[PDB]
């Protein structure tokens, strides 16, 4: 089975910044549809950004600007750079790798934005 | 001796865009205005050129490139556009010359029970570079560990059908697109526009 | 913006009972969509893609049906594990597309 591993979270005071790491063990995440989504506490899901294989990337209109999807294809790992954190942007932030038939999630690392 | 832009725009099947076909045209008298005040042509959108001074100038050669993408993928050609067809199935340049001609084809494009003879490619290793064509079929290795080439868990083929229905909102109907991209070479200007 | 709305927000069964869940879009977003499974505490499963298709892994008691601006998915039989939080997401810029609300499914 596939398995994606996230790391990075936990606390951060408002208005700091963060940057989750995602890696997967089976595939190469250079080379897939990976998307970072997230989870607010007992709230719907919310799909903040994706980076294609070759390297573009896209962004939700309320978050252009504060997060930054990137790739080191070296150490086959995905990084979601964010920035000017508000309260409102805690939540479970899941990296997921999409597929055409598939849809993988990794188990999501807890991010809260509090004083 | 008048060009073929009616026989390009008018052509009976357009070619899928990770395969888009194209054609030379030179050696020959021009006139943008059939091409321009046709009326279901009407997203028309050129760079570096105007389609009011098109009749004066002349150009080496001009190449029409055609294919048959989403109405929403429409967006996506355009110079300095990224996105599915921009990375993987057509780049037009940042300094393109000539421009993009995109019109409505679910009226003959689309099929009930779905249209899968029109296909683009999804999945490579790195974007194309501009005016690049890539119809090779062979399994798209995604995952770490190499199958030999068929098709399994994490390889897979990297082209998709569109399946165009008749339904579908405007964003998911088919589009025939016609790019006239023209070039000068410092050769003998071969199409002139009267 | 394409807004999914999901019914029933909570759907209320017994094992073995037949569930229907709808999702429905503001705009015609033909068959792209698809189904989540998400147990509590645990990250969402893809259920169905293409609002059709049934993905690997997934038992044959699942199956999606729907197009264009509505959208059904069934369960043919619940068992004890398939009481869970079902999500539709809407896929017209795949994978890009914003998710329904969900439906949680419990009785006692």
């Amino acid at each position: 089975e596939v398995q994606v591993v996230e790391s990075g979270g936990g606390l951060i005071q408002p208005g700091g910044s963060l940057r989750l790491s995602c890696t997967a063990s089976e595939l190469i995440i250079s080379r897939n549809y990976m998307s970072w989504v997230r989870q607010a506490p007992g709230k719907g899901l919310e799909w903040l950004s994706v980076i294609y294989p070759g390297g573009s990337s896209f962004y939700t209109d309320s978050l252009k600007g504060r997060f930054t999807i990137s790739v080191d294809n070296s150490k086959n790992t995905l990084y979601l750079q964010m920035n000017r954190l508000g309260v409102e942007d805690t939540a479970i932030y899941y990296c997921v790798r999409d597929a055409p038939s598939e849809s993988d999630w990794g188990q999501g690392t807890l991010v809260t934005v509090s004083s | 001796n008048l060009c073929p832009f009616h026989e390009v725009f008018n052509a009976t099947t357009f070619a899928s865009v990770y395969a888009w076909n194209r054609k030379r045209i030179s050696n020959c008298v021009a006139d943008y205005s059939v091409i321009y005040n046709f009326a279901p042509f009407f997203a028309f959108k050129c760079y570096g050129v105007s389609p009011t001074k098109l009749n004066d100038l002349c150009f080496t050669n001009v190449y029409a490139d055609s294919f048959v993408i989403r109405g929403n993928e429409v967006s996506q050609i355009a110079p300095g556009q990224t996105g599915n067809i921009a990375d993987y199935n057509y780049k037009l340049p940042d300094d393109f010359t000539g421009c993009v001609i995109a019109w409505n084809s679910n009226k003959l494009d689309s099929k009930p029970s779905g249209n899968y003879n029109y296909l683009y490619r999804f999945l490579r290793k790195s974007k194309l570079k501009p005016f690049e064509r890539d119809i090779s079929t062979e399994i798209y290795q995604v995952g770490n560990k190499p199958c030999n080439g068929v098709a399994g868990p994490n390889c897979y083929s990297p082209l998709q059908s569109y399946g165009f229905r008749p339904t579908y909102g405007v964003g998911h109907q088919p589009y025939r697109v016609v790019v006239l991209s023209f070039e000068l070479l410092h050769a003998p200007a071969t199409v002139c526009g009267p | 913006e394409i807004v999914l709305t999901q019914s029933p927000a909570t759907l209320s069964l017994f094992p073995g009972e037949r569930a229907t869940l709808s999702c429905r879009a503001s705009q015609n977003i033909g068959h792209f969509l698809t189904w989540y499974q998400q147990k509590p505490g645990q990250a969402p499963r893809l259920l169905i893609y293409d609002a059709s298709n049934r993905a690997t892994g997934v038992p044959a008691r699942f199956s999606g049906s729907g197009s264009e601006t509505e959208f059904t998915l069934t369960i043919s039989s619940l068992g004890p594990e398939d009481f869970a939080v079902y999500y539709c997401q809407e896929r017209s810029d795949w994978p890009r597309g914003t998710f329904g609300q969900g439906t949680k499914v419990e009785i006692k």
